[PDB]
């Protein structure tokens, strides 16, 4: 069993006949799929996806017939003190593994120490760590229009400085085509375009030309720096940064930096010292579905969610609307459910060893990691 | 000074070699000036 | 420095390091920085922590001689030792026993980060005008080649070559000498280099830049002639300020404008700045660095480079000649002896506002600083009229 | 188009005044465009992968 | 430990303390967007 | 990178402490001071990025 997670596996609801949509890859690979078994949200469905397929590769190596399940509840298992007898017990899909309600399991979770206390699974099928949903802020940073990063007072002031000073040196050389020399001789001074009208011969008024000149080449530079910073610099800092980041470490209503309600990573926030109160306020506003995390994410509802570092990756793959967090925490990985002593066990581990040994790993990257061109 | 930031912008002796290089180009302009004068002659 | 809280009713009691402080005498929930300080303190200090919320005031004063606050408490001796962040103060000393600073402090007012920045306008200034002078020499030698290849007219033609030199775009009648044209190459690639160079140092001074461009402070007399300006520049803190009375010792015009400087609430005032309701605000200085760290949005930049007036600090003072006195002094000793006080910045002081470079806000419609170039221009107009006459 | 491209076009501007206004059009225009190519240019310098 | 399948075949193994991988390591080497930045749709304009 | 891997303390098959020391891995990473393991070891001065 498992829960539908795009990073883990992409399994749509079944078809009218249960017809599998025929899917090649971008590699043209006729992507395999099985029949899902899951909730009404108790319904059969269409099994498909990357990691699931990895499992398919598992039975492919060590021969065992395939049978699918899904997670009744959302979580994997959670030690929980009930109202009846109040006995805290790991409770969830892994719970059904205690129930053995399926013959095997697979999912996106590392083994907690707690998990270990119950039972164990082999070394990691994959590696990831703890980081949080980072919602990309509006990149924007477009301005200046044409001249707009120049004041109306600036460009104007300069302009009537041109026409005006034109009139100046004009009458200067006049009283002793200056009237005409205004339009052009002033203009292509300003645009420095070189229409080729002409220039007066007054020894000083030419130097006044040089004044209009450095005026220009200056103004050129004004554009130069203008576009320089205009394209240049950036908005302020992206926050994120440390797992200890004070934005998080300082509870407030600014925005909700969080992760999934009843999550597995919640363990990393569950039994803790330093994390205590922040993880408490988190426990307040925590939300259910990681889907819903993409949801409220795009909704600008809360500051942050958190899921698998991998899950993060595949998320950013999905949408560009958000950002990556800083780095991993509590980093382990995920794998296929295994229960206590198992016949399939040690050999199954050996399989996984052959998996990393194989490139079929990277094939899975194609199934997912490479499956995104983002 | 607090100059530890990057003030470094300026060129005087820095770009002198550029400008002075131009100057030597000019004096060279004298030499080949009279030269090509003779050439045309 | 300190954190007030209400215990969760679902809880009804504390968790984590939360320590109780009552309010009358119904219990209240307690936390905060100095809270943590004394927390670690009493650890080896071996004095069983007991504390509550202050009834009235904050620290204390002389009302007649009376302190409305914690000074009023040890005056009343209602506590064994000082809870709350000490204002290191001489009059405070005169009152009774005091501590060594846990966190150093100072005296300052705190600006928002000025949207009015962008600095001296180095525009022409980067030019390295000694070299630019060497370019004037290039004008000379240019003329030298002019008369040279020869053997107003060539004279003003020089000014044409200076047209090339300056943004090219010189309309006038190039001379027909071939070697002359070679010189045109000289000044040509030359002022090409020079051109893109002015570009270089230019948008450099853009990119690499020193923003700063703020007031010095009460250390400056502009702050001492604020009414002398069109708007006043709000500077100060709220009433009964300890350091405020330090200004009562320090600056007269301070006390003068203090009435206008009257302000209500600390973070409230911070919001007032956020609304620009005031120029800037004195407050608990080191704090002001910190709660400066606290930011609604990341905008403001507290006044001062960090060089502050009147160095100070905070500790747990007491009634003169207390029992634990020198001991708890040693508690300060080993206390800083931790080095975890770094982690005291963590659990408290370390801010998310980060620090240091605010550098580039200077993207602008470029008035002012541009109008300086305009000034150099009009000046040229002046010299022009001079020679004209 | 010589104006447009780095100016520096030797050839015989026409004498029309309104034409000269158009010369202003392409003039400040390719000025913008000019320093713009500068912009994105030394950008791709500065910001780069 | 070198996490390894043959290693596994040998005998008992641990869980990774520090994750690892397989790679070679370059020194830092001592596309030319030059025209490319132009936004040639606008340049077409 | 190619071929994800790691390092641990292996042993002869079916050791005595086996699953226990496995748990030692469990609580081990359970520290979080392993960050400080990067400190005392892994954290580099070459910085990154």
């Amino acid at each position: 069993v498992t829960i539908h997670q795009e990073p883990f596996v992409y399994v749509k609801p079944t078809m009218s006949d249960g017809t599998c949509k025929e899917e090649f890859t971008v590699n043209g690979d006729p992507v395999k799929k099985v029949i899902c078994t899951g909730p009404n949200d108790t319904v059969p469905q269409c099994c498909y996806g990357f990691c699931i397929d990895l499992l398919i590769k598992l039975a492919r190596t060590m021969q065992f017939t395939y049978e699918v399940h899904l997670v009744a509840d959302g979580k994997f298992g959670t030690q929980e003190r009930v109202q009846n007898s109040n006995k805290k017990e790991w409770n969830g899909m892994m719970g059904e593994l205690l129930s053995g309600q399926a013959d095997m399991i697979v999912a996106p979770l590392t083994i907690n120490n707690e998990r270990a206390q119950y039972i164990e699974f082999s070394k990691p099928f994959k590696y990831q760590g703890l980081t949080i949903l980072v919602k990309k802020e509006i990149p924007r940073s477009t301005l200046d229009s044409f001249m707009q990063p120049f004041q109306s007072t600036l460009w104007l002031l300069v302009g009537l400085s041109v026409h005006v000073v034109a009139v100046m040196l004009y009458l200067l050389d006049r009283f002793s085509l200056t009237l005409s020399s205004a339009m052009w001789f002033s203009w292509g001074v300003l645009l420095n375009s070189g229409i080729g009208e002409g220039a007066p011969r007054s020894f000083s008024a030419r130097i006044l030309g040089m004044v209009w000149a450095g005026f220009a080449m200056i103004i050129v530079a004004s554009y130069t720096a203008n576009l320089a910073a205009f394209l240049v610099l950036d908005r302020p800092e992206e926050r994120i940064t440390g797992i200890n980041d004070p934005r998080l470490r300082n509870p407030s209503d600014k925005f909700i930096y969080a992760t999934v309600k009843q999550s597995s990573v919640d363990i990393y926030f569950r039994r803790q010292v330093e994390l205590s109160t922040m993880y408490r306020h988190m426990e307040k506003h925590n939300y259910e579905s990681a889907a819903e995390a993409i949801q409220a994410v795009r909704d600008n509802k809360l500051h942050a969610f958190i899921w698998d570092s991998a899950v993060l990756e595949f998320e950013a793959s999905q949408k560009c609307d958000l950002v990556t967090t800083g780095e991993l925490f509590f980093r382990s990985g995920f794998g296929i459910g295994m229960r206590k002593d198992s016949p399939w066990k040690q050999q199954v581990s050996l399989s996984i060893l052959k998996s990393h040994e194989n490139g079929f790993m990277e094939d899975l990257d194609k199934t997912w990691v490479r499956y995104q061109e983002c | 000074d607090s100059r530890s930031n990057a003030p470094a912008t300026l060129t005087c002796e820095n770009m002198a070699g550029v400008f002075m290089l131009v100057a030597g180009g000019i004096v060279a302009g004298i030499f080949l000036i009279f030269i090509e004068i003779a050439y045309k002659r | 420095f300190v954190i007030v809280e209400s215990v969760d009713p679902l809880s009804g009691t504390c968790m984590r390091n939360t320590v109780p402080c009552q309010k009358r005498y119904i219990k209240k929930c307690c936390k905060g920085f100095c809270i943590d300080i004394l927390k670690k303190i009493s650890k080896s200090v071996k004095f069983t922590y007991d504390l509550y919320l202050v009834t009235n005031g904050k620290h204390g004063k002389k009302i007649n001689g009376t302190w409305n606050g914690m000074i009023g408490e040890v005056v009343m001796k209602r506590a064994y030792m000082a809870v709350g962040s000490l204002t290191i103060n001489e009059e405070r000393s005169e009152v009774v026993d005091f501590s060594v600073p846990f966190i150093e402090t100072g005296i300052s007012v705190m600006v928002s980060r000025s949207n009015g920045t962008v600095s001296p306008s180095a525009f022409l200034e980067p030019f390295s005008a000694c070299v630019w002078v060497m370019m004037f020499v290039m004008l000379l030698i240019v003329s030298a080649v002019a008369v040279f290849v020869f053997e107003f007219t060539i004279g003003k033609a020089i000014w044409l070559l200076w047209g090339l030199v300056f943004n090219n775009s010189v309309p006038v009648q190039n001379p027909k000498g071939t070697t002359s044209k070679i010189m045109v190459s000289v000044w040509a690639f030359f002022a090409v280099i020079f051109l893109a160079s002015y570009t270089a140092n230019l948008a450099a001074f853009m990119i690499q830049e020193e923003y700063v461009d703020q007031v010095s402070g009460l250390s400056d007399k502009k702050f001492q002639r604020p009414n002398d300006f069109s708007p006043p520049f709000r500077f100060g803190t709220v009433p009964n300020g300890s350091t405020e009375r330090n200004i009562r010792n320090n600056y007269a015009e301070m006390h003068a404008y203090m009435g206008k400087f009257n302000q209500r609430g600390v973070d409230d005032a911070l919001l007032s700045l956020k609304t620009g309701k005031l120029d800037a605000f004195i407050y608990d200085a080191a704090v002001l660095n910190y709660m400066a760290g606290r930011d609604e949005g990341c905008k403001l930049v507290t006044i001062g480079s960090g060089k502050v007036f009147a160095s100070t600090g905070y500790g747990i003072a007491i009634q003169k000649d207390s029992g634990w006195k020198r001991q708890v002094d040693l508690a300060i000793l080993q206390l800083f002896g931790d080095g975890e006080m770094e982690e005291l910045e963590a659990l408290w002081l370390t801010g998310i506002c980060h620090n240091e470079k605010n550098e580039v806000m200077s993207s602008q419609l470029d008035i002012d600083n541009m109008a300086g170039v305009f000034y150099m221009l009009g000046a040229a107009m002046a010299l022009s009229l001079i020679t004209f006459i």
